[PDB]
């Protein structure tokens, strides 16, 4: 326990070098990159590093090559953070920061020579002025027909020389055949498909982007509203242009270019714009709604062949557009402000993003024996009956208690199911006490299976209400459960939700989301023979175990599903096991509750459920199954990481009939209007000189 | 089947030793340099130009003498086929007669020590589609796991499958085929308001396909629904008389065979659709009845004409046969069988001198079924790469109204695609099969 | 002739433009209404079918001069072959499509929008005569393409697929959606909620443009390309006919209010949820 | 020829010059028709 | 028409 003056043990320094090296070569060959993170300068991404590999068991990914750093068998299974304040006093955050970076810089210098660190821009897209380029015009005529051999279609990557005229001439093919001046070697096959492609009806442009690469926190910390700390470094960009070592700063040079040759009122308003500290010309294109950046985040999936720069750290939403203009208007929009990350002790930090489940894979590797399979020939030994389930028989009415109601529309339970979420974790925040210091707590048992049935209740409804033509065809919807994950993703970014910076639910709105994607994965299946759409309630656990219910392999194929996911590692097994169940308990209450109440609907679907005398004999067959002398770790490890609430009908239907009570209750009050999900930017007017 | 006495009228000790030596002299004859190109186009067609293409018997498999349809007889009669030559091509009774053999041939493991389990047919068919596979690994004793979570025919090339008995291949075969036949049902059938998915609860497939025809799930007789005669118009036409009491069960053999018989051939394609569609629903729950109604109906004989897919030629198809009749012209065993005893355990160049020998007969002057199939398929219908057979609508009618004059074609066909895959020289037959595909 | 001969539902078709009300305008408004469709909706589809690949356009579509006469007779002769029969309503209708073949320089989003447009600007509460005009109009519409399908003149083969009897499949596909449309939404009506959804529809098909011109500026610079022009050999255009006729009938007229957002984090099994498509066959190499 | 017929002007004018208003009582009180080929036949016949 | 592959027309005239 002593005071941490300046240095670590020896046992630490040799983590910490692994990390470096693991961090460096992830993509693989690259132990050379400018991926240098500056910690002092940018407290934003020391908590990025600190949250991706510091705090995290040591686990190497796909890599079977050999890299620099020798060898990882030392530090497997082990995680700096809970190393570093065991053997210390927590000290404050700065000297930490600073004694990484310096050891990252004595890392960086002993490899790679000398070049220098800081580097790890952000990236601001913009690509017009007020129509028609800001980069050089290198406009691309992308139409077809007519390549040498291949299936490649036309381009033009045209000089600086395009240089177009004035107001003189309004038709772009027109002034597209004007400037055929001398163009060596290349004007006669030009007018060739000139001639070639003004007919078929298209003409294409499209000019490149151009991205500026500030640092965020070094040139936004004061001067809110985005825009103005971006224009003020679009003005400081000039200056007898000699610089060193200050790249993707041309940008003063190329909108010259484009001044000198359009009009001169705008030589007039962009010199006055310059050493006049108020114009704005930045001008938002669009709503921009929530997610304003997007942050870069490594993973075990092997990002696919959509790769910018290893450099861009964050990035602009894509949804959220820029346009250089003069003379505009800037709406009043809550989301341009500049919200920095705030620094915390790195214990509140560490314990803020936390979660057992994700533990498992090196529990595994610690306890071994991986099941094996089942191998028909000892199938036939184990089973006895052959009988093939059938059971049509009738439903008893006496004790069902009307809950299901059929008039609520599919957007309105999206509404409700969002809201009781929110209501649910509300109450599980606030625990008695909260009382310093909260040591370590996991996420309140018994909160996923909240969630995984509540979304499969509403996936049902929606199924339900689709198969009676009770939805208009042209408000369809596709998985309800994407308003729910999306809208768990930013929950603590909307303004006036009661979650708005409580930086207690990040965990509780995680886990939540990374279910909502597991249940219609099941409800949906789409089989290997005929792939198609269904809108069933059984056909996708029928192609998702390849059985059906009325078989009596069904419980076997079952459980060896959740084993191919046992084994090898993987958080998969729980949340699979849980949606299974949940659609199996949704069966059997849709059918009684359509039965009793609602006998014309319920001959008409009564084709699309299995029964409720069905479903109890394959519980009660899955839950014999895993108690005997074998699947028997699988039950003890389920245990272990979550509730046993399911097994247990009784339970289960408590929460069916209490979610029903809140929306006959909460009806009355639901008038919301349905945060907007897409992806697709809301577009502003600018009728800006086209002509 | 057999002990109707042999060695007497249907098996001699085999003179083919000479005429497979001959032929093998023949054959490198031919394959020798380059004045030759076409190697599986002039030992075909060896004499011409004689044997004219119309007159009277092109369409069938033999002339009109008796004692060539003997010795066809007695040359598959010789080897251990026997079955494949009285019984067709037809899924049903070929794999009710094969479990059959099976049973006899493990007698004492099934039904007396009990120690591997045995199922019918008939219940086979009762499974889905992925668990048929299963039961039929779990009564063929073989080692496989259980959960495949992919296709048969890449889970099926994991293990040794250097097999045991050859009833295992063909039941393999035959399984194969009735998904095929299933699957271009259900797709074929596909109306604007039935749409019929996949995997999807025999008993609820039965009760929805009532509930299209005469809009209740209760049975009723198809052939007075409003559905039925959507295309063409109907009669009823039936003998209304009780016999003996009201409600004919839709499954009925009397009302179904009558209708057959009297107006089968003058239907539509939703007609002859719907009719194999109501048998396949009897099948597919237990209804003995559906059982009995499948062996008349032609649906399951030309089931054949789905295995031709590849883009090969005739010829190359004919050298491959060739070249695995050579494979084993140099081992001792076996020379010959002597008869189809059901206890004979056929083995695979068995097989293939049969097929050979069968489609490569002649009567004196007539020729054999490889040369009016080719001259109907090259000089009729002008294709070579045989895949175009099923391609167009048009030369598929005209191929399969010409394969419906003898059924004996639909066992020409089936023995000739058993054995002239392409790694079946070096496999066994149903992973030559998989590996085609 | 016998395309026409060989059906069920085009009596159907017949009956259900313009019944006489009951003594009063006799569909004059909607004539009017009917050939300002028929105006605008010929554009509407020619600017549709301009951006196509081959194999999926007539040959009265590639030569150069003289391109806006044929199509005026070709209609002509359609409108002939149908009053010969009996149909009266549906030769109209070709009269119609042939005059307005002059101006020749996803489809039911602008139908609803011209039909809610035009109906309010002319009417600035008889609930009957709404649901008879937008019977004829949604039932026109289909008879629009319907019409155009019989041509491509190959000589025998474009009519040998596998169906030839297109028109029961539209007929029932369209009857189905249009008594959907019909029942949920637009009852109770009164003079409140037209404007409204004329506002809505607008907005809808604003976005949808905007979507559009937005994809179309996105799409060039991925590495996801769809040829949308694949050959222009004449043998694998064929193969090309016959799959669009045979998987026509494979799709549906639906629409869906969340399709262009897409889930995260997915695994290799979880990769479906993101293809928003129907009837996908999984291809491998 | 299209584009000159009585029923050619309006559809040929969105931006409103007080053209919805005549439109509408030719439409309402008046018979408004579209033209018809027979018109055109005799245009063709000429011209030939 | 004549066209099914000519460009231009091959116009002729005809009455039922």
């Amino acid at each position: 326990k002593d005071v941490f003056a300046g240095f670590v043990t020896k046992k630490l320094k040799t983590l910490l070098d692994c990390n470096f090296a693991l961090y460096y070569n992830f993509k693989g060959n690259g132990p050379d990159a400018g991926s240098f993170l500056d910690f002092v300068d940018e407290p934003e991404q020391f908590y990025w590093f600190v949250e991706h590999f510091l705090s995290v068991k040591f686990r190497v990914p796909k890599h079977l090559k050999d890299k620099n750093i020798h060898n990882f068998t030392p530090c497997l299974n082990r995680s700096w953070v809970s190393e570093f304040l065991k053997e210390y006093e927590e000290p404050f955050v700065n000297p930490v920061m600073k004694f990484l970076d310096k050891e990252q810089r004595l890392f960086f210098t002993y490899n790679f020579g000398d070049v220098e660190p800081q580097g790890k821009y952000t990236y601001f897209p913009v690509k017009e002025f007020h129509k028609y380029c800001i980069l050089p015009p290198l406009i691309k005529t992308n139409i077809k027909d007519g390549e040498s051999g291949e299936f490649l279609k036309y381009q033009l990557n045209k000089e600086e020389y395009k240089v177009f005229l004035s107001s003189v001439g309004s038709q772009m093919t027109a002034i597209k055949n004007l400037y055929s001046t001398v163009e060596d070697e290349q004007r006669k096959q030009l007018l060739k498909v000139i001639i070639e492609n003004e007919s078929t009806n298209d003409i294409s442009v499209q000019c490149p982007t151009y991205n500026i690469k500030l640092h965020y926190t070094k040139e936004c910390a004061n001067s809110n509203n985005i825009l103005k700390c971006i224009d003020e470094f679009l003005r400081k960009t000039c200056e007898k242009k000699t610089e060193s070592k200050h790249p993707s700063a041309d940008l003063c040079e190329h909108l010259q270019f484009l001044f000198e040759s359009l009009k001169n009122p705008y030589l007039d308003n962009f010199k006055k714009f310059m050493t006049n500290s108020d114009f704005t010309l930045i001008k938002p294109q669009s709503v921009w709604n929530v997610p304003i950046f997007d942050i870069y985040k490594p993973k075990n999936y092997l990002d696919s062949v959509q790769n910018l720069d290893t450099e861009c750290f964050k990035k602009l939403n894509s949804k959220n557009l820029i346009f250089l203009s003069f003379h505009d208007d800037i709406p009043n929009n809550p989301y341009y402000n500049v919200e920095l990350q705030e620094i915390v002790k790195l214990s509140t930090y560490t314990y803020s993003i936390f979660d057992k489940l994700y533990n498992f894979f090196f529990v595994f590797k610690k306890s071994g024996a991986p099941i094996s399979p089942v191998s028909v020939k000892e199938l036939s030994h184990n089973i006895t009956d052959f009988s093939f389930k059938e059971d049509n028989s009738e439903i008893q009415c006496q004790n069902v208690r009307k809950s299901l109601d059929l008039e609520v529309d599919v957007e309105t339970m999206k509404g409700i199911a969002a809201e009781k979420l929110c209501k649910i974790i509300e109450k599980f925040i606030l625990t008695k006490d909260d009382a310093s210091k909260p040591e370590k707590s996991d996420i309140h048992r018994g909160f996923r299976i909240l969630c995984i049935l509540i979304s499969t209740h509403v996936e049902a409804y929606n199924i339900v209400r689709q198969l009676l033509n009770m939805e208009s065809m042209i408000s369809l919807t596709r998985y309800t459960s994407l308003y729910i994950h999306k809208f768990f993703k930013s929950v603590t970014l909307l303004k006036g939700n009661f979650l708005y910076k409580n930086n207690k639910a990040i965990r509780y709105s995680r886990a939540c989301s990374k279910a909502s994607l597991h249940v219609p994965s099941v409800l949906y299946r789409r089989n290997i023979y005929i792939p198609e759409t269904f809108l069933s309630l059984y056909l996708g656990l029928s192609n998702l175990v390849s059985s059906n219910p009325s078989s009596p392999f069904f419980e076997y194929a079952i459980i060896e599903f959740l084993v191919t996911y046992y084994n090898k590692g993987s958080e998969k097994f729980v949340l699979y096991f849980i949606s299974i169940i949940s659609v199996l308990y949704i069966n059997e209450y849709y059918y009684e509750q359509l039965s009793c109440f609602y006998p014309k609907e319920f001959e008409l679907i009564k084709s699309r459920m299995i029964h409720p005398n069905i479903v109890d004999r394959i519980l009660k067959g899955i839950d014999n199954l895993m108690k005997s002398t074998r699947y028997d770790k699988m039950r003890t490890m389920y245990l272990d990481f979550e509730s046993s609430d399911i097994f247990s009908r009784e339970k289960v239907f408590t929460a069916l009939y209490n979610f029903d009570s809140f929306i006959k209750t909460n009806e009355q009050l639901k008038k919301k209007n349905l945060e907007e999900i897409s992806e697709i930017p809301v577009q502003l007017e600018t009728s800006n000189d086209g002509i | 089947f057999t002990n109707k006495e042999a060695q007497k009228e249907s098996s001699p000790i085999g003179d083919h030793g000479t005429f497979f030596r001959k032929l093998l002299t023949h054959v490198r004859t031919i394959k020798e340099n380059e004045d030759i190109e076409n190697k599986g186009e002039t030992l075909i067609l060896g004499d011409n130009k004689i044997d004219v293409m119309n007159s009277n018997d092109f369409f069938f498999t033999t002339n009109s003498n008796v004692k060539f349809m003997e010795n066809l007889d007695d040359i598959t009669n010789q080897y251990g086929l026997g079955l494949i030559n009285h019984l067709g091509p037809h899924l049903i009774a070929l794999g009710h007669f094969t479990v059959l053999k099976l049973a006899l041939k493990n007698y004492k493991n099934y039904f007396e020590a009990k120690s591997i389990k045995f199922f019918s047919w008939q219940k086979i068919l009762e499974f889905s589609m992925s668990d048929r596979f299963k039961v039929l690994d779990m009564m063929c004793d073989h080692e496989s796991v259980y959960y495949s979570e992919k296709k048969r025919r890449k889970t099926y090339l994991k293990v040794d499958r250097s097999n045991t008995s050859m009833e295992c291949n063909i039941l393999e075969y035959l399984l194969h085929y009735f998904n095929k036949y299933q699957l271009e049902i259900i797709k074929t059938t596909q109306d604007t308001d039935f749409d019929l998915h996949g995997m999807m609860e025999h008993k609820y497939i039965k009760d929805y396909f009532f509930s299209f025809m005469c809009n209740d799930p209760k049975e009723c007789i198809i052939y007075h629904t409003n559905q039925f005669k959507k295309e063409a118009n109907e009669e009823n036409t039936f003998p209304e008389q009780e016999e003996p009491n009201r409600q004919i069960s839709a499954f009925n053999l009397y009302l179904n065979y009558y209708y057959f018989m009297k107006r089968y051939s003058s239907y539509g394609v939703k007609k002859t659709l719907y009719v194999h569609l109501l048998n396949l629903t009897g099948l597919l729950n237990y209804d003995t009845r559906s059982y009995v109604t499948s062996l008349y109906l032609p649906g399951y004989y030309n089931a054949v004409e789905m295995s031709f897919t590849e883009e090969k030629e005739f010829s190359k198809l004919f050298e491959s046969l060739i070249q695995c009749i050579e494979k084993c012209h140099s081992d001792q065993a076996r020379q010959i069988s002597k008869d189809s005893n059901l206890l004979n355990d056929i083995t695979k160049c068995d097989l293939c001198k049969g097929a050979f020998l069968y489609s490569n007969m002649k009567f004196d002057e007539v020729p054999s079924m490889l040369q009016k199939f080719y001259l109907y398929l090259t000089k009729g219908l002008k294709i070579q790469k045989v895949s175009s057979l099923i391609k167009t609508l048009d030369i598929y009618q005209d191929y399969s109204n010409f394969l419906s004059h003898d059924i004996n074609w639909y066992t020409f066909l089936f023995l000739f695609r058993l054995t002239s895959f392409k790694e079946i020289s070096k496999k066994n037959v149903a992973e030559a099969m998989y590996l085609n595909i | 002739l016998f395309s026409t001969m060989l059906s069920n539902n085009v009596d159907n078709l017949d009956k259900a433009y313009g019944l006489s009300e009951n003594i009063q305008v006799a569909t004059s408004t909607s004539a009017f209404l009917t050939f300002a469709y028929v105006y605008n909706g010929s554009i509407m589809d020619s600017v549709t079918n301009s951006l196509l690949p081959p194999y999926a356009k007539k040959p009265i579509t590639q030569l150069k001069y003289g391109k806006t006469f044929v199509f005026s007779n070709y209609f002509m002769l359609a409108s002939k072959m149908y009053d010969m029969l009996n149909y009266k309503n549906l030769s109209l209708l070709c009269e119609y499509q042939a005059v307005a073949s002059a101006n020749f320089y996803l489809a039911a989003e602008a139908s609803k929008y011209l039909f809610f447009y035009f109906f309010t600007n002319l009417y600035l509460f008889n609930r009957n005569f709404f649901m008879e005009l937008a019977n004829g109009f949604m039932y026109a519409f289909c008879f629009f393409a319907i019409s155009q399908m019989y041509a491509y003149f190959e000589n025998i083969n474009f009519y040998i697929t596998s169906n030839f009897r297109f028109l029961d499949r539209y007929y029932g596909v369209f009857n189905k959606y249009f008594i959907n449309y019909a029942r949920i939404k637009l009852k109770e009506i009164t003079s409140d909620l037209l404007i409204k959804y004329e506002r809505e529809a607008y907005l809808s098909m604003k976005k949808y443009g905007y979507l559009g011109e937005v994809i179309a500026a996105r799409l060039s610079p991925k590495d996801k390309i769809m040829n949308y022009v694949h050959e222009t050999n004449d043998d694998v255009m064929s193969n090309l006919r016959r799959y669009d006729m045979e998987n026509a009938f494979k799709n549906k007229m639906s629409t869906y209010v969340d399709d262009f957002a897409f889930f995260d984090d997915c695994g290799k099994n979880e990769q479906f949820l993101n293809e928003r498509c129907d009837y996908c066959p999984v291809i491998e190499e | 020829w299209m584009d000159s017929s009585p029923a050619g002007f309006y559809f040929s004018n969105y931006q409103n010059p007080y053209v919805r208003k005549d439109l509408h009582d030719k439409v309402l009180s008046q018979k408004f028709e579209p033209p018809k080929m027979n018109q055109w036949n005799k245009v063709l016949k000429s011209l030939i | 028409a004549d066209i099914f592959f000519y460009k231009y027309g091959i116009i002729y005239g005809f009455k039922v």
